[PDB]
């Protein structure tokens, strides 16, 4: 269990510098169509889901705001994946912390090639940039992403990320999260017990990846640090800081 | 069309006192939606002067809304 | 070259049908192996029930 | 003078991570209980496996925890680097992005493992020479350029694991 | 507190909401008794069957089941 | 009012901005006013105004090196701005689609290789330049990224629909020939020259020859090898630097087959452009994920956890930190 | 000018002589293949519903 007696943040209005999130790695499982499919398009048979590695998938990160784009999408760098999609690239969004509100989302899109110069999405996944706090999201986090659709940015987004509590907990999202509680030492650790629990999460986990066949994309967003200590970006509005009169009717 | 005349006059007494962004960027909402029921009279004359007022906002969010609704105005 | 138009226009059919043929033949072939992966479950199921 | 156990002379706490898929189960199945499976079930949270060793006439008992690969089981901060006596780095011989990345657990241990702590790089699956795609010189000039000891093993062709680990109780030995 | 039909449930007399709920699993017999840790980490079913199941509170997950070799009740 | 004195004034006032525009400190302005207007504006300025004022500052686009975004932005957009200059404008085009074809961002290549189809679909080039265009571009139907490998399909089905069916098979068909499994005459079918493309150079071969730092010397290598199956060399000498040496042997032992190594060298001026191109950026590079507040000089408030809408919310991430850092506490303080 | 046309007209004649040297591939028997393989398509369609 760590420890922190003080909590360092800054206003949104405050951090000068522009929005960077980097979109890490896609794990999980893209289904191929059947031959019929094949068929019906043949353009299909040349499209990434027929190339037999990981095709070179790239996520365009948008920023949206009550529906309406921010900034134009930022696309990461072309790169041959082999046996992981794994990008590792930081994305400088454009997007500066004073400009984004306090509803903006990130909608991140993954486009695989559809023949020749037609893109079409693998799936795509939006995020809060603040939480249900106002507190900008931190650390590295697990978006589910949508197979077959494009990342929407309407508030409320009908491709969401992060699953809410307020809908029906997932228990892999639980446990997810708690698996993530565990890493960062903000739970309890009893070895004996780590052992089993966690063995059965694996079971949990390893039961849900063969029927649950949905992709999650990992994006992670940086850190401020001022003297070594983090700094948290709460929303806020640079103006943020007599009902009865005798005279005046 | 003769009553909105007399709606838009509540609205253009207050642009010169908004005090929060919240209120700055609500302000902007009710002139992009009574804009499209305003005679071409009353639009160059009373909305059209006010939205090149909140072009010199302090907040950087109401001074790009107000080129976006002085783009979509005219 | 109207000839090897006319040509070669029954040459990207044969090619396509070649390719056809051979999607077919990958198709039938998952097709059966899902049904022996039913069937199997099938008996499974059956000895469940 | 302090309380001691004869079951153990000294208790090394071994760390492995690394990329996903990289053969970091295997090594701890090959190490403490022999064993091995092509089914691969993805390490989730820490597992904690025990095999106890004699070295130099000294009795050590590894504790050797294994680690998530998959990055939606890990965060930015990791609590289990804390108290780790050595730690092990492995990667894939036919994965070049699991090589690459070798450098960013490096950059991992030294946030926060042990100010002392013993790394030791691993090219797993070196059993797939048909398919090795970082050679001993490509790693061996980066081990040593930080001199961590190295080794190449197989945890399917079992023989190089056992040397794995018995280089990192070494190793360890050396600082205890 | 356990109920007949395997249902542990945990009410949080402060907020008058279910704190962490587990659902026993009846084949393991009906739940005769249970502990808590003092750690408060992790909590132990009891069954008739002589079934101790074994709960983690800190996840919220059943770990392991093992039943007496008589199986007498618990 | 006088039309023509208003009508200069509204030019003037436009031409004013435009340039203000495309002159900005930060990119994403100029990335914006490509996407959002670049069309527009080359009506604004004029015929004659939009090569001379808008086609000069669009092209100092591609000097931005460290942004790969904007060079793509810059092939993006110079298809609308070309369309409105002119073919008068294609012979200052003509350079500047060159370098995009070799850029150090794979996927500049891939938006370079849409421009030219986009520029080649509207007969923006002229009659010699798109025969040239094709010979530089017939080498990428085998590159590996399937971005630029379908990209090339795209160059060569808009290239195959533009000329006559004489000129394809006298003309383009050569330049095809080495990249094709089968010598078919409906080129201008996608679905056919999709269909008939040769396997791509293995990405394992391709990346590992790109990043070959003496890959003059590979190159030179590889045309001895080369001229050794064209039987112009009888016996290939073994190589004389031991870097080339190391190369080969790491090429042949990662499956280099002969068709790879024909691949390599149809490919040898791409890839020897883009190698140029990767050292100069290496030349001109916080690249840790982290944001320094001290770098920034911005002063963060603090407020111990110990113990207007936007004050409401903070107030309640403020509980939510100071709860959770009390409960984290206990639960150690238990153990 | 002048010697791109000659260069164009070059080709040409190359390239009506190469048409006019490359044997007259059977337009019958391609046809009596393509009988062939629709065929098989066919018996691969029943097939494929079976
Ligand atoms: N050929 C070969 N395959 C291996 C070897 N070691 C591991 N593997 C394969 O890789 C799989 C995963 O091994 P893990 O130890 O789980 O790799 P890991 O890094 O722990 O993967 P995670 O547990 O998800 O983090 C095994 O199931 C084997 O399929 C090896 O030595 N040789």
């Amino acid at each position: 269990m760590g420890e922190a007696e003080k909590f360092h943040y800054i206003y949104s209005c405050d951090l000068d510098i522009n929005v960077q999130l980097k979109i890490g790695s896609l794990e999980g499982k893209r289904e191929q169509k059947s031959y019929k499919a094949v068929l019906e398009d043949p353009m299909l048979k040349f499209s990434g889901l027929y190339q037999e590695t990981c095709s070179d998938l790239y996520v365009t990160c948008q920023v949206f705001a009550e529906g309406k784009p921010l900034a134009l999408p930022v696309r990461t760098s072309y790169k041959a994946f082999s046996t992981r999609w794994n990008w590792n690239e930081w994305l400088k969004l454009p997007v500066k912390y004073p400009d984004l509100p306090r509803n903006a989302q990130v909608a991140l899109t993954i486009w695989d090639v559809y023949g020749p110069g037609k893109a079409v999405p693998v799936g795509g996944t939006t995020v809060s940039l603040f939480g249900k706090y106002g507190m900008f999201r931190q650390g590295m986090h697990d978006l589910k992403v949508w197979p077959n659709v494009e990342a929407d940015g309407s508030e409320p987004t009908k491709t969401p990320g992060r699953t809410s509590s307020t809908l029906s907990e997932d228990q892999m999202s639980r446990l997810a999260k708690l698996t993530k509680a565990h890493r960062q030492g903000h739970m309890v650790k009893v070895d004996w017990l780590d052992r089993l629990t966690f063995r059965e999460i694996e079971m949990i986990n390893e039961s849900e990846k063969r029927s649950s066949n949905f992709m999650y994309l990992m994006v992670e967003f940086r850190c401020v640090k001022c003297d070594d200590k983090e700094y948290g970006i709460v929303y806020y509005e640079k103006d943020g800081d007599l009902t009865s009169f005798e005279l005046v009717k | 069309e003769n009553g909105l005349v007399i709606l838009v006059s509540v609205i253009t007494s207050c642009l010169q006192t908004l005090k929060y962004c919240d209120s700055k960027l609500a302000a902007l909402e009710l002139i992009l939606h009574l804009a499209p029921r305003l005679s071409v009279e009353i639009l160059l004359d009373r909305i059209t002067p006010y939205l090149l007022h909140f072009s010199n906002d302090s907040v950087p969010r109401v001074r790009a809304e107000a080129l976006r609704t002085l783009t979509k105005v005219l | 070259m109207e000839g090897k138009w006319i040509t070669d226009q029954l040459r990207w059919k044969i090619m396509s049908c070649k390719m056809r043929i051979e999607q077919l033949k990958q198709t039938i072939c998952k097709g059966n192996e899902e049904m022996e992966k039913n069937s199997e479950g099938l008996l499974k199921t059956k000895e469940k029930n | 003078m302090s309380s001691m156990n004869p079951e153990y002379d000294y208790l090394f706490k071994l760390l492995l991570i690394g990329d996903s898929g990289v053969g970091k189960s295997c090594l701890l199945l090959r190490f403490a209980d022999d064993t091995y499976t092509e089914s691969y079930i993805s390490t989730i949270g820490v597992d904690f496996k025990i095999r106890t060793i004699e070295l130099d006439g000294k009795t050590i008992k590894l504790q050797i925890w294994d680690t998530a690969g998959l990055e939606r089981f890990r965060t930015i901060t990791s609590s289990y680097y804390r108290g780790a006596h050595g730690i092990i780095v492995v990667y894939d011989v036919t994965d070049q992005e699991s090589f690459n990345n070798v450098k960013q657990w490096l950059q991992e241990i030294d946030r926060y493992a042990s100010e002392n702590v013993n790394k030791l790089l691993v090219g797993n699956k070196c059993d797939l020479t048909t398919k090795k795609v970082v050679d001993y010189t490509t790693a061996k000039e980066f081990a040593d350029s930080l001199g961590i000891p190295f080794l190449e093993t197989s945890a399917k062709n079992a023989t190089n694991v056992e040397q794995s680990f018995m280089t990192m109780a070494a190793e360890i030995k050396k600082r205890m | 507190y356990a109920t007949v039909n395997g249902s542990l449930v945990g009410w949080d007399l402060r907020s008058s909401s279910n704190a962490w709920t587990l659902k026993h699993d009846l084949k393991s017999g009906l739940i005769t008794s249970f502990a808590v840790d003092i750690h408060q980490c992790w909590l132990c079913i009891g069954t008739s069957s002589g079934t101790m199941a074994c709960w983690d509170m800190r996840f919220q997950l059943p770990i392991s089941s093992h039943c007496h070799p008589s199986r007498a009740r618990i | 009012g006088n039309y023509d004195t208003e009508l200069q004034a509204l030019h003037e006032m436009v031409q004013q901005k435009v340039v203000t525009l495309l002159s900005d400190p930060e990119n994403i302005v100029k990335q914006t006013l490509m996407e959002n207007g670049i069309t527009r504006l080359c009506v604004f300025f004029g015929r004659q105004k939009a090569n001379d004022v808008l086609l000069s500052h669009m092209i100092t686009f591609l000097n931005d090196k460290n942004d790969w975004h904007l060079r793509g932005a810059f092939f993006d957009s110079i298809v609308g701005v070309a369309a409105y200059v002119g073919w008068q404008s294609s012979s200052i085009l003509k350079p500047l689609l060159q370098q995009g074809l070799s850029d150090a961002e794979e996927f500049v290549i891939v938006k370079a290789l849409y421009a030219l189809t986009c520029m080649c679909q509207l007969g923006l080039l002229q009659k010699p330049h798109v025969y040239e265009f094709a010979s530089d571009i017939a080498p990428f139907l085998c590159h590996p990224n399937l971005w630029i490998r379908y990209g090339a399909v795209g160059f060569i089905t808009v290239v195959a629909r533009q000329i006559s069916t004489a000129d394809v098979y006298c003309k383009l068909m050569p330049y095809l020939d080495p990249y094709i499994t089968q010598p078919i005459i409906q080129i201008e079918r996608k679905l056919v020259l999709l269909s008939v493309l040769k396997e791509p150079v293995s990405r394992s071969i391709f990346d590992y020859a790109l990043r070959s730092k003496d890959i003059t010397s590979l190159f030179r290598h590889l045309h001895m090898r080369q001229k050794k199956r064209n039987g112009s060399l009888p016996d290939c000498p073994p190589p004389e630097d031991p870097a080339i040496a190391q190369l080969l042997k790491k090429l042949l032992s990662q499956g280099m087959t002969e068709e790879e190594e024909d691949k390599l060298l149809a490919l040898k001026d791409f890839m020897m452009k883009s190698n140029k191109a990767k050292a100069n950026i290496v030349d001109q590079s916080s690249q840790k994920g982290v944001i320094d507040l001290a770098a920034l000089g911005i002063t963060g408030r603090q407020v111990d956890l110990v113990k207007t809408t936007c004050k409401t919310e903070l107030q309640q991430l403020i509980q939510q930190k100071r709860e959770q850092c009390n409960a984290e506490r206990i639960a150690k303080q238990m153990m | 000018q002048l010697n791109v046309t000659e260069n164009e007209c070059q080709n040409y004649k190359r390239c009506l002589e190469i048409l006019e040297q490359m044997n007259e591939d059977d337009s019958e028997q391609l046809q009596m293949e393509l009988k062939e393989l629709a065929l098989e398509e066919e018996r691969l369609i029943q097939e494929l519903e079976d």
